């Protein structure tokens, strides 16, 4: 982050470039749930494994 | 697979599979689809759900 008036670097920022919705966003919410889990029993133990 | 104006009609077709609901909800659609024949139409929008 530079004062652009001097040319002068004032703070350092992270590495990440532009990242929008992308990958950034974590939810989770209802209504699929971690009480969701009626299947398909096998396949979601395989998971968590 | 293999073809030039066949799979990017597709692949806008993935987009809403995906879009419709998955992560995030429904919000309140709820969306009327239309169409002629099943036989011209994906599976996985003819499935309920």
């Amino acid at each position: 982050a530079l004062n652009q008036q001097t040319l002068a670097i004032v703070n350092v920022l992270p590495t990440s470039k532009d990242p929008m919705v992308y990958g950034f966003e974590v939810e989770e919410k209802p209504e699929v749930s971690y009480e969701d889990i009626g299947g398909l029993d096998v396949q979601i133990e395989e998971i968590r494994e | 697979s293999d073809t030039s104006g066949d799979r990017e009609v597709q692949r806008t077709m993935m987009q809403l599979l995906a879009e419709l609901d998955g992560f995030d909800p429904r919000g309140d659609v709820k969306v009327i689809g239309a169409t002629n024949r099943i036989d011209i139409l994906d599976p996985a929008i003819l499935r309920p759900g």
